[PDB]
RNA sequence: ACCGCUGAAAGCAUCUAAGCGGGAAGCCCGCCCCAAGAUGAGGCCUCCCACGGCGUCAAGCCGGUAAGGACCCGGGAAGAC
RNA sequence: CUCGAUGUCGGCUCGUCGCAUCCUGGGGCUGAAGAAGGUCCCAAGGGUUGGGCUGUUCGCCCAUUAAAGCGGCACGCGAGC
RNA sequence: CCAAGUCUGGGCUAAGUGGUAAAGGAUGUGGCGCCGCGAAGACAGCCAGGAGGUUGGCUUAGAAGCAGCCAUCCUUUAAAGAGUGCGUAAUAGCUCACUGGUCGAGUGGCGCCGCGCCGAAAAUGAUGCGGGGCUUAAGCCCAGCGCCGAAGCUGCGGGUCU
């Protein structure tokens, strides 16, 4: 969502690279981190 | 069909650059280069963005038009022809070269095809 | 000849159950001229004279079944087109000519207080200042009456021979009676 | 047929007389109120305050138009007049009673209610 | 470097209006702090603020000391329009000479204050440098 | 770094590795952009890069291989869950005939290779020959039929949970 | 966009670089409308045969072949001409 | 640049781009069950109505509607009113 | 395209960056220093208890790590968790911040860098100058090498003023 400025929720929410892209991931709809 | 044997060449793998380059080179001077190979051909990795640029030849359509060929055949059309001008010789110099698909006379097959091949 | 075709009979409606207007169409079998194939090399149109008597005054189903009637001797009765079907016909516009941007092309003209002022018919404008001279956009008094018109969802209702002729579902053959009609039911949707 | 401010009488008794035609009811564009159709107009004048009253925001439908209606029966029908009936959101009349005939129509587009009240439906 | 008309004719002799220096707590060794590298008539206000919000998030022991302070200022629109411009003041600060000793997060083991200041940098404006002092930070 | 137990006929030509076995008749591909590894009684990873990068490149093949095998000998299995207080299924035709409302159930076919099973209407699952080609299709239906976890019901990957 | 499978480098996970799929009134195709003056003038069928005398690579001047066309006339929802 | 001269507001017509998208599809999000909303990512195809009072645009009001979009191009257009 | 090394040497790119941008992010990648250990046989998989006085103070109607304001100590023993964490009405389960067998040889950390990807949306139609180019493609950094190219400078010869 935040497109710009993502940084680790749940004590897990991972750091993944898709299309060089960095989009938050972690066992929660409440983390759908993306930029 | 069958023709001379003047400029007897082909293509495949090589670098879709200097490739044509000389093609003309002798494309100039005053020679006819009939080869072929298209597909086999070759050119920059980064396929992806690879097939992009020339899709930039793809839908580059300007009311006034702007076809942009859709078979290896071309790819080399452009390019090459690129090497030359557009006054007489040059021109002619574009009829004097000729290539084709598989083989009529004794990564370079994806962008095309891709955008038309 | 890949298809089937003839000319405009005319229109009239009448009967049915609710009632419905169509159009008549003339055409037995206008013979069979060669047939489409690009075999061994370039093949398309031959001509083993067998035509009319005057004609030298000027001297894979569709096409296939053809082979059926085009080898029979030439002609080929029209009508698979049967009971309740959708071919498509391509009339010839209509010598309507060169007209004002009025009907030629939908547009509102000279309003009121000036919708008369011995004023009237005439488009509004072309192009702005900076943009650049002109566009190939805005049509013009683009003549009409001659277009190779046609359409779609062309449903045929019925037919009978006494004279090989066809009854149609809604006319709009484009061109006028005694006119050049060609039909087909192309990529039908009602299928 | 029948829009902007074309007027049309009553045949029911709702307590009206005549009504101006605002919008043709249906959805955007649309430019026409043809019997069966439903109109968004108001009172141009209504009896001595029956129940409606002059200048009353309203909803009425189509039943009388000299515009001539082509019956699927390749037939033709029209009237000496142009007017219709009020309604209760629920395509439901008010006029307790009818007046000049009308046309099958109605039925086809829902309204019986009047369909029969009508002295005669043509 | 345009600066003002004088220290007592235009606008010179103020308090500049702000929120004093020291906070946090002592600490003999532990060198915990912050400085910069950017040049900028440090935005007073912005300034004053910032630092403060710093305390807002911590509270006590962590040399919330801070070695800054504006003392001159700009000016602009007031009068006719654009031409012969008189002057109307507003917004003093001080030149952050291309880096230097900012404020100090100084104390034994109290990073619970390092993160703080940290929060202090985040803020600020001209980027900032996160650092330690003689020894580091413990 | 692995093995090739019983029957694993192995032929690595051009870059293709042909593996013949019991119920695991399979012909897979395998990079020429690297180094093959085979010795008739084992086999393993080849270092055509030795460098982190390609390193993994095969550090993947390894498995890759591992697949051919286990795949060629003992085929694969995907465990599916039929959790629907209305939905339901039980093979029919040379394919499956699931159901879950709407009106028109659906017939799904495991083209040559893939093969589904209706152990018992409620639950089901697939047994192909390539974990690869399996897991995929296996799922490609597990969804095919909305698992909607709004409160519990639908096709779900074995070992799921609930919601709220 | 967006969702997945198979699995490295991170001996555990990951739609992932490489391997394979899902997914849009959207692009390409398809449906109508031109259209090789696209000097790369395209295809094909159906007609017409080697005429005269002159210096030449006379590819230049004449009767021709209704093959064939035209012009002039008479007409067209063909149409300013 | 133009004063040996580029005729300036609103309207009219004829429109043409653009996307930060109003309607429209596709998506992930929700304090989302349904339904309907909110949040944000992808997409411009097509489309985005009658009146009123105002020189006006703007704007308020009336009845619609899926919607009744933001803005370019001398805030397009006077050798077109 | 247009004249001149698809020179050679050794690095760095895997985005077409080059072919405009900032705050701001992230086990991208390549080169440098630190803390702990692998025979107290090490970090990530797996077996298990997943210790007791801890169930302290404001608010308690519920702190009793898993509402939040203050504590942060003691322990009989295999050590310890000021119990960072998903919750519910507080309590009530899991999770390492703790280690045995099974392996076994490199595993996690911050400072210093040189290259690089998100943020970075626009109106006629598209853009490195164009065709174009991914270990001489080519770019960029550090090294040697020879050729181009002005009307400038040498050779040719004439002019002309001081």
């Amino acid at each position: 969502k935040v497109r710009s400025s993502v940084k680790k929720m749940c004590d897990n929410c991972k750091v993944v690279r898709r299309h060089g892209r960095v989009l938050v991931i972690c066992s929660n709809v409440k983390h759908k981190q993306r930029q | 069909a069958e023709f001379d044997a003047d400029v007897i060449v082909d293509a495949r793998d090589c670098i879709m650059g200097r490739v044509a380059s000389q093609v003309a080179e002798q494309a100039l001077d005053g020679e006819t280069v009939a080869v072929v190979n298209a597909e086999r051909a070759v050119i920059t990795g980064r396929e992806e963005q690879i097939v992009e640029k020339y899709e930039k030849r793809v839908d580059i359509g300007n009311d006034n038009g702007y076809f942009y060929p859709k078979r290896p055949d071309g790819i080399f059309k452009r390019t090459i022809r690129g090497m030359l001008p557009k006054k007489q010789r040059g021109r002619e110099a574009f009829e004097s070269v000729r290539v084709y698909l598989g083989n009529p006379y004794d990564t370079l097959g994806e962008i095309s095809e891709t955008l038309g091949a | 000849v890949q298809g089937f075709a003839g000319y405009k009979a005319g229109m009239t409606p009448r009967e049915g159950m609710e009632t419905v207007p169509v159009t008549v169409i003339e055409t037995p079998p206008m013979r069979a001229v060669a047939l489409r194939a690009y075999e061994q090399r370039p093949l398309t149109e031959v001509w083993t004279d067998e035509f009319h008597s005057e004609l030298d005054r000027t001297l894979s189903d569709r096409l296939d079944h053809a082979l059926d009637i085009v080898e029979d001797g030439g002609e080929h009765a029209m009508n698979i087109f049967r009971a309740g079907e959708y071919a498509d016909v391509a009339g010839v516009t209509k010598g309507k000519g060169t007209q004002g941007p009025v009907k030629r092309w939908g547009v509102q003209k000279r309003k009121g207080k000036h919708a008369r002022q011995g004023w009237r018919r005439r488009i509004g404008n072309l192009g702005p200042w900076n943009p650049s001279r002109v566009r190939s956009t805005v049509p013009q008094q683009g003549q009409t009456g001659y277009h190779q018109r046609t359409e779609l969802n062309k449903r045929l209702i019925d037919i009978g021979e006494g004279g090989p002729y066809t009854l149609v579902k809604g006319s709009v053959p484009g061109p006028d009676k005694r006119l050049v009609p060609f039909f087909r039911a192309v990529r039908p949707n009602d299928q | 047929m029948i829009q902007q401010e074309s007027r049309l009488k009553v045949a029911d008794n709702s307590g009206a007389r005549e009504v101006l035609v605002i919008k043709v009811l249906g959805g955007s564009g649309r430019r026409y109120a043809n019997i069966g159709d439903v109109v968004v107009a108001t009172v141009k004048d209504a009896t001595p305050g029956g129940v409606v009253k002059k200048g009353q925001v309203v909803k009425a439908v189509v039943v009388r138009t000299k515009r001539g209606v082509r019956r699927p029966d390749g037939s033709y029908i029209r009237f000496d007049e142009n007017a219709c009936v009020i309604i209760r959101d629920d395509k439901s009349p008010r006029g307790t009673r009818i007046f000049g005939p009308v046309a099958r129509e109605l039925r086809d587009k829902d309204f019986m209610k009047i369909i029969s009240l009508a002295p005669e439906v043509i | 470097s345009i600066k003002p008309t004088r220290r007592e004719y235009i606008s010179g002799i103020p308090g500049k209006g702000i929120a004093q220096f020291k906070m946090g707590n002592n600490t003999y060794p532990a060198q915990v702090e912050n400085v910069v590298e950017k040049p900028v008539q440090i935005r007073h206000n912005a300034l004053e603020a910032a630092r403060n919000a710093a305390n807002r998030f911590v509270q006590n022991s962590g040399k919330f000391r801070i070695r800054k302070f504006p003392f001159h200022v700009i000016r602009e629109q007031d009068g006719d329009g654009m031409r012969a411009p008189f002057g109307k003041s507003v917004g003093t600060a001080a030149r952050s000479h291309g880096a230097n000793h900012d404020f100090i997060a100084w104390v034994n083991p109290d990073p619970a204050v390092e993160f703080a200041w940290r929060r202090a940098y985040m803020k600020v404006t001209p980027t900032v440098n996160i650092d330690s002092s003689p020894a580091g930070n413990a | 770094p692995i093995e090739i137990p019983a029957g694993v006929t192995v032929t690595v030509n051009g870059n293709t590795v042909t593996v013949k076995g019991p119920k695991g008749e399979l012909t897979r591909t395998f990079h020429p952009d690297m180094t093959i590894t085979v010795e008739g009684n084992v086999i393993t990873v080849t270092r055509p890069s030795d460098e982190k990068h390609h390193r993994a490149l095969h550090g993947t093949t390894r498995s890759l291989l591992a697949n051919m095998v286990e795949g060629v000998s003992k085929g694969y299995e995907k465990a599916l869950e039929l959790v629907g207080v209305g939905y339901r299924a039980s093979k029919q035709g040379k394919k499956l005939v699931l159901s879950v409302g709407y009106s028109h159930p659906v017939e799904i076919e495991p083209e040559e290779g893939l093969e589904i099973e209706v152990p018992s209407q409620t639950k089901i699952i697939v047994k192909g020959a390539d974990k690869q080609r399996v897991g995929e299709l296996a799922a490609n239906i597990r969804a095919v039929r909305p698992p909607e976890p709004y409160k519990g019901k639908g096709i779900r990957y074995e070992g799921e949970l609930v919601r709220l």
